[PDB]
């Protein structure tokens, strides 16, 4: 050694490694809570999904009055159903796939038209 | 180490290096508070994962 | 013998009925569950004050779908505000069937009856309350 | 130290304004930095038309940026550059401090747990636009004001100082163009 | 944040609930009750689905002094999240006869949990008037032409009642 | 002692961003909070301590009583350091905080830091101090902000509370110069605090 008080700097060299390894641990855990976050988001979107119920499709077969509509459900038997204020009369028209509820049986919203599962194979084989 | 060694016996005086070490005591005390806070927060977090995923497991 | 030994006439409060229906209606078609909270006076008068629902399952109503965690913890919430009483029974929903206990729920009622022998089961039809009459 | 720079200001000023500077120093030695914010405000009310105001502030940015309050510094910066007849200089100062927060809040927000530096950022942006309006580059000033307005409304709750400075640049712009109508409504917000 | 509170539809369930909690804490003689409001937001109509009581002791020396449990709030919310996951903090109900200016400071506290602008729903437990026992208000910031700076103040919201199909029957 | 519930009032001011103690004063108060907590827990685990702040301009509860120091510590992270503690409102809320617990087997103890020059009217705080003594509440006033530049009004209140009691108020005077606030309070009685019966 140069000095016999470098025996005391061996002790401070030791603390120096500690303080730079606690700086490296604070940004490690902030990277591990960011991992725990995505996995917490990944399962929290599933909670929102599981508590949602399904809807049953029909189409506007015929206007009945103003608020009453004949739909032909994709279950097959026709029903009479209601409207929310979400739809309008002029957004409904015949041959439009509309959703229904399965316990209220009201049109909530307009849907684009159905399309067979078969015919997507045909649009994706040209090879 | 790039501070407080035989490199710094040349560069700086050793009684500055005696006061340097008691300042590294100060800042590792501030960093020690911050580490335990982030452990505690990951302990709350892991159980909020288990909460959500168990529900999924019944439907699975 | 020595008592009236008859099943309570269940007086469901103004709050409760609506709460069970809102709870059940959202879950249609899947079966719903929950507890009735109430108080027991006369040998046949149980007034049901409030309700809380026990979370959903992927196998619907089971004895298994009871979770002591949810039940006790939610109870401890009410405890701090002093609106908890005691569990007088439980409700669950058969919207695919009429009012009567399915094969499973009888064994569930057995366990509940062990704990408290005034335990009732109330079957709610949220799907036949689209009438002017509530089926309960 | 700072005494030697401060002494030059002490000489030029009135003998009745000399004791004020001594008090600034007295607080700095004690390391009471709230007391120092109070003492600095005094000089600026009755002398911001002096160039001694500018000099005083320059030194204090250097030796106080986490010691006296963050707000006080930026508010002083707005005042400082109305007293500067230089506009190139104005741009330099504004950008130094805006850059300085950017790196600084990465360390500062976690270690204390709270102090927001985006409050200063807005006060700074308002001063940039103000400079372009004094330079009379009216196309550049205006398009910076559109961007700033969108940003102000995003922040939920607006300190009155920030929105007071925004309404000043709008007042200046409209009375250069001599739109009497646009001036009138903005100025009711400025007086309120 | 925003104003989207143009309509407030209130489930009848919540009104009945409010009176029940008020009595089961037995807050009388100018004591108050505060509970959370759970429901939807980001819609021009604000839907009041549910409420739950929070423990809240309100002083009698002053109106500026109160106890409110912040830790309690999250626990109530995560449980109810399990029931239905469309419920978030949308405000808090005050059950006083009428409006106070010490509710403004409480409003600010609930602004932390919300991602909307807190609804103060003064649920009257005195059933005064032949019309609604609800007035609604939201705390909003304004300046005004008097010379008044940065006011926080409550703007009345027209009150309406909607109910679900199961609820109504 | 032990079997003691303690409410921490943390002062939030701009006298606590001032150099009085290595770094800022606000950084020292964090270590102090943890030190208090660990002492009371280590002696007996049926000790719980919570934290209220003067942040905002009307004190808010951060954490109720808990055996988890990570809870007290996470809530100190959430702060406003421009807020202002008012003493008269903090004593009243703390009294109500003490009335909100899970079991009433614990003594009533408040430890309030004071970091700002007190500017609340004396006359009112005579009355508050005399309310504590009929609730069997003690209050431990740590002065290192009032010494610095202000008349000593908190001293007279401590004498007012003193009666034969299970827990009785104390005055601890902590030096405002740099001697490590956390070392100083640790050496002052915080677990060997007596009654006066």
């Amino acid at each position: 050694e140069q000095e016999a008080h470098n025996k005391a700097l061996n002790q401070f060299k030791r603390k120096l490694l500690e303080h730079r390894r606690y700086d490296d641990q604070l940004k490690q855990r902030r990277q591990n809570i960011r991992d725990l976050e995505k996995l917490y988001d990944k399962t929290e979107n599933d909670i929102k999904a599981l508590q949602s119920i399904g809807q049953l499709i029909g189409e506007v077969m015929k206007e009945l009055s103003e608020e009453k509509y004949i739909v032909k459900a994709s279950s097959g038997p026709r029903y009479i159903v209601g409207v929310r204020n979400s739809v309008d009369r002029s957004k409904l028209k015949k041959g439009v796939r509309v959703t229904l509820d399965i316990t209220t049986l009201t049109i909530m919203r307009i849907l684009p038209r159905e399309t067979d599962p078969l015919v997507y194979n045909m649009t994706s084989f040209e090879q | 180490g790039d501070d407080e060694l035989d490199q710094e016996i040349l560069n700086l005086s050793t009684q500055e290096l005696q006061t340097r070490a008691k300042l590294l005591d100060n800042e590792i005390r501030i960093f020690r508070s911050e580490l335990q806070r982030l452990s505690h927060e990951n302990n709350v977090m892991l159980e909020k994962i288990k909460d959500n995923k168990e529900k999924i497991k019944n439907n699975r | 013998t020595g008592r009236d030994d008859t099943k309570e006439t269940v007086y469901i409060s103004s709050i409760a009925l609506l709460k069970m229906l809102k709870h059940g209606r959202a879950g249609v078609p899947m079966e719903v569950m929950g507890l009735m909270l109430g108080e027991f006076v006369d040998d046949y008068t149980v007034n049901v004050v409030d309700v809380f629902a026990m979370p959903q399952s992927g196998t619907g109503v089971s004895v298994e779908a009871v979770d002591d965690v949810f039940q006790a913890k939610m109870m401890d919430m009410l405890k701090q505000t002093g609106r908890d009483q005691m569990v007088v029974g439980w409700y669950h929903s058969h919207p695919g069937f009429g009012c009567w206990l399915s094969s499973v729920d009888v064994n569930t009622q057995k366990s509940f009856e062990q704990l408290n022998s005034r335990a009732v089961a109330v079957v709610v039809d949220p799907i036949q309350s689209v009438k002017g009459k509530v089926v309960i | 130290e700072i005494d030697t720079i401060l002494s030059t200001l002490r000489m030029e000023a009135d003998p009745s304004l000399h004791p004020l500077f001594e008090q600034f120093e007295k607080f700095y030695e004690e390391k009471l930095w709230f007391q120092l914010s109070e003492s600095l405000t005094k000089f600026f009310d009755d002398a911001k038309s002096t160039p001694l105001r500018l000099r005083l502030y320059d030194n204090f940015v250097s030796k106080f940026y986490d010691k006296i309050n963050q707000l006080s510094v930026v508010k002083y910066l707005l005042a400082s550059l109305k007293d500067s007849k230089d506009f190139d200089e104005s741009l330099k100062y504004l950008d130094d401090l805006k850059a300085q927060f950017q790196e600084l809040d990465s360390k500062k927000q976690r270690n204390n747990g709270s102090k927001d530096h985006g409050d200063g950022i807005l006060l700074i942006d308002s001063e940039i636009a103000r400079t372009y309006l004094l330079k009379n580059d009216l196309v550049k000033a205006r398009d910076l004001l559109d961007d700033l307005e969108k940003t102000l409304d995003k922040k939920d709750s607006i300190p009155l100082r920030i929105t007071n400075s925004f309404y000043s640049t709008n007042s200046q712009y409209f009375k250069f163009k001599n739109d009497f109508n646009s001036f009138y409504y903005t100025s009711l917000l400025y007086l309120s | 944040m925003s104003l989207q509170h143009e309509k407030v539809t209130i489930a009848p369930l919540v009104l009945l609930s409010a009176l029940d909690h008020y009595e089961r804490t037995q807050t009388k003689e100018n004591k108050r009750c505060v509970g959370v409001i759970l429901g939807d937001a980001n819609s021009s109509t604000i839907r009041v689905t549910n409420s739950f009581a929070l423990p809240f002791e309100e002083d009698e020396k002053n109106s500026d002094v109160w106890f409110l449990d912040h830790n309690y709030i999250e626990n109530m919310n995560e449980m109810c999240k399990k029931i239905n996951a469309k419920e978030k903090l949308i405000g808090w109900y005050h059950s006083g006869p009428k409006l106070r200016a010490s509710d403004l400071k409480i409003n600010e506290l609930f602004k932390k949990y919300t991602q909307n602008n807190p609804l103060l729903l003064i649920v009257d437990v005195k059933q005064q008037g032949v019309g609604l026992p609800t007035d609604a208000y939201v705390a909003i910031e304004q300046v005004k032409d008097d010379g008044t700076s940065t006011e926080k103040t409550f703007l009345h919201l027209p009150c309406t009642i909607e109910a679900e199909e199961a609820e109504e029957i | 002692m032990v079997l003691e519930a303690t409410v921490l009032v943390i002062d939030n001011s701009e006298y606590s961003r001032n150099g009085d103690f290595p770094r800022t004063r606000f950084e020292a108060q964090i270590d102090s909070v943890e030190f208090i907590f660990q002492a009371k827990r280590n002696s007996n685990p049926e000790n719980t301590v919570g934290l209220i702040s003067g942040a905002g301009a009307n004190p808010r509860v951060l954490s109720t009583f808990t055996a988890e120091f990570g809870k007290i510590l996470a809530g100190l992270h959430d702060t406003q350091i421009e807020g202002k503690l008012h003493m008269a409102t903090a004593l009243q809320i703390a009294q109500l905080t003490l009335k909100h617990r899970q079991n009433k087997v614990q003594h009533q103890r408040i430890v309030a830091f004071v970091c700002s020059p007190i500017s609340d009217s004396r006359d009112e705080l005579i009355r508050l101090a005399k309310t504590l003594k009929k609730n069997n509440v003690a209050v431990d006033i740590i002065n290192f902000g009032e010494i610095e530049q202000n008349t000593e009004l908190l001293d007279e209140f401590i004498a007012a509370v003193n009666n034969p009691q299970e827990e009785t108020s104390h005055l601890l005077t902590v030096t405002p110069g740099p001697r490590l606030l956390y070392e100083n309070i640790a050496s002052s009685p915080i677990i060997l605090e007596e009654g006066s019966s």
